[PDB]
């Protein structure tokens, strides 16, 4: 986990 | 008069926002002069985000592995380097919209405006504060990394925050524009927890002064307190301790209103000890702590 | 995640703000194409027999250091229109709109023609806005962005004795029962924007705040009868429809949420908070919640 680097995939 | 959670106009920052893609990963970059700044997380392999070795990943990239788009224009990357947790992409074109700017590392309790962006385009602007636990309570979705926080008190844009990540409680962590994280956090998806947050006492007091300036007086009392007695009450409520520096900073507001700082502290003590009695202050039923003494003066400057 | 009072990005508007000075009065103007819009009070009783006596060189319009040549002037309701010899090269795609009570918009507060701050407002049901304005802020503008189009909906004029604010649309029609004269004016009883409260309860659920949900469901007539008693705006079938997207995305029907809101009205918050607020928030529209919780972007 619930620890997210908030980039976007695809 | 009136009192609102006011952000700085975002235009000077909108003109700097670009989209950065490396491989399958996209986020926002900040295009200032001939350098695009963005979180180095963009070079992660979308598979190893628990323990990426960013130095190893970066040396395996070529300039042509980075896709930077400013509107319809694609910018040519001609070099790349890493400063702490921020990647610096040298491009062959200086941003003609670059404002006067500086990078500043702020202290907990300081406020700033956030321009939340996705795919290099702005979604909205709101006001935030660096929490005592070095998180910010933002509004961010996947793709928002690289959004920045800033102040523009004069003509100079002060960049103080670049967004990287969301923690399990839904608060957010990021770096200054030199890539140093605020707080003990790292740009890895390993489990991380924010420490217990506390209320920014000096900001609450500034906001109480803002309320008096706007005509509120119901929460005033005839009492004064010592700094140590107040601090004993404050810690009982998870409030930050008040220092003599804070008392000095509150000077101008105490002078403008004629209410001594420790007299207002006694008001705060009574509000903590006895609650708010279903009443409101400046339209809020809880004590607000994301306006600084400087914010109050600026918004209540006649 | 998270939920903030979010304004639209203000860059498209900042490029239109100019300083307008006539005599000793200085306020803000909005430079769009080759016309500058500003409150007709910059001329100060009897506005026509004061504008006719003005030449074009009575109006000092300044964009930064650049002086704009005024080649004509005209009045529309409570706004003054100054024709200049150059179209603003930064003019965005825009239109003028008149908004309804309950709808929200971003205010760009300006002084001496210079943008100073931006914040998100709601048109109160009594046609005031609860703004933050100081002297010299007249001519500040409120707006929304739909896709790539700027919708100008408000121009600021004055502050009422109670500290709330009044203004016009960009066609000079005042919102509410007000006039642009130095006379004491009252507003009329304000009410709570029920549809926005429901939208904000949906935002709370989207962010995992859900203690207030209850098993019950009410009807629009049962709810409106109780809502009226507490100075809450009635809820129409139109308000129910625009909440649809949030109702579907959360599995909570509007009338279900209304039962929650009806209990919050009659029973209070029991010392708890919702999205970090201890009172019911009513300055988020349903679309406001969608654009923020789905990351809608503008250009
Ligand atoms: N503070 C106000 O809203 C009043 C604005 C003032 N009449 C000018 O500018
Ligand atoms: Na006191
Ligand atoms: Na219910």
């Amino acid at each position: 986990t619930f620890t997210r680097l908030q980039s976007l995939e695809n | 008069s009136g009192f609102r959670k006011m952000a700085f106009p975002s235009g000077k920052v909108e003109g700097c926002m670009v989209q950065v893609t490396c491989g399958t990963t996209t986020l926002n970059g900040l295009w200032l002069d001939d350098v695009v700044y963005c979180p180095r997380a963009v070079i992660c392999t979308s598979e190893d985000m628990l323990n990426p070795n960013y130095e190893d990943l970066l040396i395996r990239k070529s300039n042509h592995n980075f896709l930077v788009q400013a509107g319809n224009v694609q910018l040519r990357v001609i070099g790349h380097s890493m400063q702490n947790c921020v990647l610096k992409l040298k491009v062959d074109t200086a941003n003609p919209k670059t404002p006067k700017y500086k990078f500043v590392r702020i202290q907990p309790g300081q406020t700033f405006s956030v321009l939340a962006c996705y795919n290099g385009s702005p979604s909205g602007v709101y006001q935030c504060a660096m929490r005592p636990n070095f998180t910010i309570k933002g509004s961010f979705l996947n793709g928002s990394a690289g959004s920045v926080g800033f102040n523009i008190d004069y003509d100079c844009v002060s960049f103080c925050y670049m967004h990287h990540m969301e923690l399990p409680t839904g608060v957010h962590a990021g770096t200054d524009l030199e890539g140093n994280f605020y707080g003990p956090f790292v740009d890895r998806q390993t489990a991380q927890a924010a420490g217990t947050d506390t209320t920014i006492t000096v900001n609450v007091l500034a906001w109480l002064y803002a309320a008096v300036i706007n005509g509120d007086r119901w929460f005033l009392n005839r009492f004064t307190t010592t700094l140590n007695d107040f601090n004993l009450v404050a810690m009982k409520y998870n409030y930050e301790p008040l220092t003599q520096d804070h008392v000095d900073i509150l000077g101008p507001l105490s002078a403008q209103t004629g209410i001594a700082v420790l007299d207002m502290c006694a008001s705060l003590k009574e509000l903590l000890q006895n609650g708010m009695n279903g009443r409101t202050i400046l339209g809020s039923a809880l004590l607000e702590d994301e306006f600084t003494p400087f914010d109050v003066v600026r918004q209540c400057s006649g």
